[PDB]
């Protein structure tokens, strides 16, 4: 299929320049009638922020085209989005979509990444068990920045019965995030259950069993 | 962000019908088409309706739209447990600009179900690490309305605990509910009996689960 995939999410500091790219597989970018960009506040709506047609062309949010630059890279086959001096209200989940044809009636978006703009600095989780008819246990991944950490059990394998909770922002100014699933009780003695993290911002990956 | 106007939130019974209204002025859509999108919970928007009123393949006819002066409306007939989302609709500005409206959260209506609630004390490796994290969890109730108090040797705490909330499930329409009271090493060694006790509509009176400290 087309597949558009953003850079991965982080912490840009207020001032700076966010750099985002969208990675086009599945379809060549410079066949593509236009490609652009949308954040969505957290909490919040969608916005526009801008778009460059096949021709080269660009169009931006008339409220923020003095920071913007979007362009297209044939060889890397992405495109970019470059905001200049940024500040806490550009903190958004950004996605990057393209109508790959103008016949076309749906665009074709990536999954989103998230951009805070803080001057707090990068910090990885610290990830606790959760031990354990039915049984609960989980994992709390505690003392993180920025958001977001991804949680998975098993791999992938464990899907029923999990719920990753929001994070919370501590009064410390790091999040804490528990992930949870009910699992029959005669399986704790058989099953192993691991809970997979993710902390992109920091580059942090841990795999942790919780043991009865 | 936005500029059309939705309401907050729309609510039904799974097999009914709800509208979802999106208004504009006469210069985005009086004068321009109306399209409108899906956000389930994580994901990108999904297109649902363009043009006013035309579905993408994919799309099923339980979603249509249409377009009358400066308001349109997305329907949602057959309502399953899948359709929990939020709804956005957007056209174009007199610039020929793209913009949005607020989004509606579409919550699905089910009978009462009382949480399930679990306590968990703080691991050995917190502990090792200087802090106590206390969590308990209310665990596929409804409706989303849950008191949780935290105890600590019958001292009812005010402040010292944050919560949060999954979004509906897509499955069986309940919420979730985890509660972490957060003490330092050297309090939670002060301490024998936590307690997290949970009032909610589906309990006829509220349910206390419990541990002490080290037993
Ligand atoms: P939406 O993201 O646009 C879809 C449907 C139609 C119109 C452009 C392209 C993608 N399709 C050809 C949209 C439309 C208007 C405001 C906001 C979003
Ligand atoms: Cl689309």
């Amino acid at each position: 299929q087309v597949q558009l995939q953003e850079s991965g999410p982080g912490l840009v500091k207020p001032s700076e320049t966010l750099s985002l790219t969208c990675a086009v597989s599945g379809y060549s970018i410079s066949s593509g009638y236009y490609w652009g960009w949308i954040r969505q506040p957290p909490g919040k709506g969608l916005e526009w922020i801008g778009s460059i047609y096949h021709s080269g062309s660009t169009y931006y949010n008339p409220s923020l085209k003095s920071r913007v630059t979007i362009s297209v890279d044939t060889s890397k086959n992405q495109f970019s989005l470059k905001l200049s001096s940024v500040t806490a209200a550009d903190t958004a989940v950004y996605y990057c979509a393209g109508l790959t044809q103008s016949s076309h009636n749906d665009a074709n978006w990536g999954q989103g990444t998230l951009t805070t703009v803080s001057s707090a600095s990068t910090k990885g989780p610290s990830v606790f068990p959760l031990a354990p008819g039915t049984a609960a246990l989980g994992c709390l991944v505690k003392d993180y920045f920025p958001e977001p950490v991804t949680v998975s059990w098993n791999s992938g394998a464990l899907t029923s019965g999990v719920h990753t909770f929001p994070a919370v922002l501590q009064s410390s100014g790091l999040y804490s995030l528990s992930s949870v699933v009910t699992v029959p009780s005669s399986s704790l003695g058989t099953q192993t259950y691991i809970c997979n993290v993710n902390h992109k911002p920091s580059n942090t990956k841990v795999d942790k069993k919780v043991e009865p | 962000q936005s500029v059309l106007t939705q309401p907050p939130s729309v609510s039904a019974a799974p097999g009914q019908k709800v509208t979802i209204s999106c208004s504009g002025s006469s210069s985005n859509i009086g004068n321009n088409y109306v399209s409108w999108y899906q956000q389930l919970p994580g994901t990108a928007p999904k297109l649902l309706i363009y043009d006013n009123n035309k579905r993408p393949s994919g799309i099923p006819d339980r979603f249509s739209g249409s377009k009358s002066g400066t308001s349109a409306t997305l329907g949602i007939t057959g309502l399953q447990t899948g359709d929990e989302a939020d709804y956005y609709c957007g056209t174009w500005d007199s610039s020929l600009n793209p913009v949005f409206g607020g989004g509606t959260k579409l919550e699905i209506k089910r009978t009462v179900a009382a949480p399930s609630v679990f306590i968990f004390p703080p691991s050995d490796e917190q502990l090792k690490s200087g802090t106590a994290s206390v969590v308990c969890l209310l665990n596929n109730f409804y409706p989303r309305e849950a008191k949780v108090q935290w105890k600590v040797d019958n001292a009812l705490q005010s402040g010292n605990s944050q919560e949060s909330v999954t979004e509906q499930d897509s499955k069986d329409s309940t919420y979730s509910l985890s509660s972490t009271l957060t003490l330092s090493k050297a309090d939670y060694e002060k301490h024998k009996v936590y307690a997290c006790e949970v009032t909610h509509q589906g309990l006829s009176s509220p349910v206390t689960k419990s541990f002490n400290r080290g037993e």
